[PDB]
């Protein structure tokens, strides 16, 4: 996939392309699917 | 060479400003009618048989379930993008005191599900923000009026704010009036589509016409996303402004970079006529903007930047023509209208009692 592409992961997140989905890996001190809550 | 181009552009100019008409008949469009031929022509397919329970169950699987039931909002507990949703949710819920019931697939990918060479279980309803002749999806205002639109160093939590960004391009467009900006080509963005990719070789060749460079995006994979050069760094909004000539590309779908080039007061040249977004059909070419056909060559950059150079008061008439469109026809006002209006005639479409489903969560008001 090309997920990624449009840098869904927020506040520094860092992000992979599955084949169905994305995944964000986010940096301490943020959490959820977007990196988009308060950890 | 020279002369046969010129004859061809100004022909095409005078014919598009002769033709043309506005949006609506008083500029204030009291009546949100300023984009309706979009929903309507949206709606039209479902207007003789309406919207069935099982269409919609059948299109649930294409987008993120919304269901307004005694005016309150739920939703699938998944959010695919949550903060499109969160951008999206800005625009339904103060709507839903003052609107029936209804189910809505509301597609939060880029890229449109509904593809009309398909046929059958992909008939829909399903909405989407973006999409070309080729899908059935329902256009939507992006979420990213609100909130939820790529994230950027500039923009940590995603682009979003078109109200404050409004405010904050309007200020910039009067600080770098037209004879101040900078008199070259200019484009700052990733490789979301190779169809920029003539426009940055053109630069690496002659950066005293063309001022284009890669960025890098969360979706990197190899050199070759930047056509093996060096990533350039991230150029804000407001420092596009100081730039005469700004391009716009198709990415996966449509780009949101295209309405904020607009309120630099800049020449827009728009590549491509495919993908849209809900307010594109009343941005029209040579009016608003200069289109350019899909993969341009660069040549063609070369011919149609050395016309306009020369011909700098006509260029600078297109540019204001386009930031007036933007600044009285993309208000906050004319995002949240849309919605309304779009809602309140999808609503007329089904043909079924909307009942609670339980595994929905609640999300408000």
């Amino acid at each position: 996939g090309d997920q990624c592409e449009s840098n869904p992961c927020l506040n520094g997140g860092s992000c992979k392309d599955d084949i169905n989905s994305y995944e964000c890996w986010c940096p301490f001190g943020f959490e959820g699917k977007n990196c988009e809550l308060l950890e | 060479n020279e002369d046969e181009f010129s004859f061809k552009i100004r022909r095409q100019i005078e014919k598009a400003n002769a033709d043309y008409k506005p949006c609506s008949s008083d500029p204030q469009d009291s009546d949100c009618s300023c984009h309706a031929n979009v929903l309507k022509r949206d709606l039209a397919p479902y207007k003789s048989t309406g919207v069935t329970r099982q269409m919609i169950e059948s299109s649930a699987r294409y987008g993120t379930k919304y269901k307004i039931y005694g005016h309150r909002l739920y939703r699938d507990a998944n959010c695919m993008f949550p903060a499109r949703c969160e951008g999206i949710e800005h625009f339904l819920l103060p709507l839903v005191a003052t609107l029936p019931d209804m189910d809505l697939i509301i597609n939060t990918r880029d890229y449109p599900q509904l593809n009309a060479a398909w046929g059958n279980a992909a008939g829909g309803p399903v909405f989407s923000f973006s999409k070309t002749k080729e899908y059935r999806d329902i256009m939507y205002p992006a979420w990213t009026f609100w909130a939820g639109g790529p994230a950027t160093k500039l923009h940590p939590r995603g682009i979003g704010r078109w109200d404050q960004m409004r405010e904050k391009l309007e200020k910039r467009a009067a600080a770098i009036p037209w004879s101040q900006k900078r008199s070259l080509g200019f484009f700052r963005g990733s490789r979301t589509s190779d169809e920029r990719d003539s426009l940055i070789l053109l630069s690496r060749r002659n950066p005293e016409l063309v001022e284009a460079q890669y960025t890098k995006n969360q979706g990197w994979k190899s050199p070759k996303d930047t056509l093996d050069a060096p990533a350039a760094d991230e150029v804000s909004f407001e420092d596009h402004c100081k730039y005469k000539y700004l391009f716009n590309f198709r990415g996966v779908a449509a780009s949101f970079r295209l309405k904020h080039l607009f309120l630099c007061k800049s020449l827009v040249f728009h590549v491509g006529d495919e993908w849209q977004e809900f307010f594109y059909d009343q941005l029209k070419p040579w009016v608003h903007y200069v289109p350019l056909k899909s993969y341009p060559s660069q040549q063609e950059y070369e011919h149609i930047l050395s016309f306009f150079k020369k011909n700098d008061a006509l260029a600078q008439e297109i540019a204001q023509r386009g930031y007036d469109f933007i600044w009285e026809h993309l208000r906050m006002k004319d995002i949240k209208c849309y919605w309304r209006k779009l809602l309140k005639r999808y609503v007329k479409l089904l043909q079924y009692e909307v009942k609670p489903e339980d595994q929905l969560i609640y999300i408000g008001p």
